[PDB]
């Protein structure tokens, strides 16, 4: 059903500048409000950016989310990584009513 | 435009010689269209929906 | 201009038969759908259901079919969701909002504030 393609390894250095690349399919990318969600091990999840119009207090202003169409993709930069903060980039999508779990993606920082 | 015998159409011709049979001056339904999440994808290219 | 407030019950206990609206208005409700979405926690967006204007053809998911009955006037433009047999994992926030556009639902602009209940 459902195919997911993703590069098997790639990596840049720090300073640079790096992209990370998820295709989105099911529909137009235009249309599509991608809102990130992560569930660090070892904590209770909270909810971190939700309505795409409301900034809780401590939110920082290095991530901003739009959608370029120049070139069908999306850019996005962070900055001040911390430590704690190093861990796997998983991006999922739905369809219908249908749930596909990902290969497995492991990246090495060098 | 009588589209609907088609969207039920139990068989259909040969991509060579389909019998060619123009239907035209009429506005479409699209009633049953709206419901698309019974279809598995969805797909626009050239132009937002 | 776009002010929607949600108001109910506080503490209900399970079981109890209870009535709640959230009146859409200020457009024209009659080419506007009601929809529901609930999020579970950790994962992503879960459908609910659809309903066709026409009426003649009804889908609902496997999860909801059965024991809830759903029953909408377009003359009053409101929608009414009697609650029976309130589930352990039903207990979230519930966002009455209206789809996006005309006859659109795979896209979503605004989220859902939310209602209160109490499971």
């Amino acid at each position: 059903n459902f195919m997911l393609t993703q590069p098997h390894s790639v990596s840049e250095s720090p300073g640079k500048t790096v992209t990370i690349s998820c295709t989105g399919s099911s529909g137009s990318i235009a249309s599509n409000y991608v809102q990130w969600y992560q569930r660090r091990p070892g904590s209770a999840p909270t909810t971190v950016i939700y309505e795409d119009n409301q900034r809780p207090s401590g939110v920082p202003d290095r991530f901003s989310a739009s959608i370029d169409s120049s070139s069908n993709s999306a850019s996005l930069t962070i900055s001040g990584l911390k430590t704690e903060d190093e861990a796997d980039y998983y991006c999922q999508s739905y369809d219908s009513s249908n749930w596909v779990f990902g290969g497995g993606t492991k990246l090495t920082v060098l | 435009c009588p589209f609907g015998e088609v969207f039920n159409a139990t068989r259909f011709a040969s991509v060579y010689a389909w019998n060619r049979k123009r239907i035209s001056n009429c506005v479409a339904d699209y009633s049953v269209l709206y419901n698309s999440a019974s279809f598995s994808t969805f797909k626009c290219y050239g132009v937002s929906p | 201009e776009v002010q929607l407030v949600e108001s109910g019950g506080g503490v209900v206990q399970p079981g109890r038969s209870l009535r709640l609206s959230c009146a859409a208005s200020g457009f024209t409700f009659s080419s506007y759908g009601m929809h529901w979405v609930r999020q579970a926690p950790g994962k992503g967006l879960e459908w609910v259901a659809v309903i066709s204007y026409d009426g003649s053809n009804k889908y609902y998911a496997d999860s909801v079919k059965g024991r809830f009955t759903i029953s909408r006037d377009n003359s009053k433009n409101t929608l009414y969701l009697q609650m029976n047999s309130l589930r352990a994992e039903d207990t979230a926030v519930y966002y009455c909002a209206n789809g996006f556009g005309e006859y659109y639902y795979y896209a979503m602009d605004v989220w859902g504030q939310g209602t209160t209940v109490t499971v």
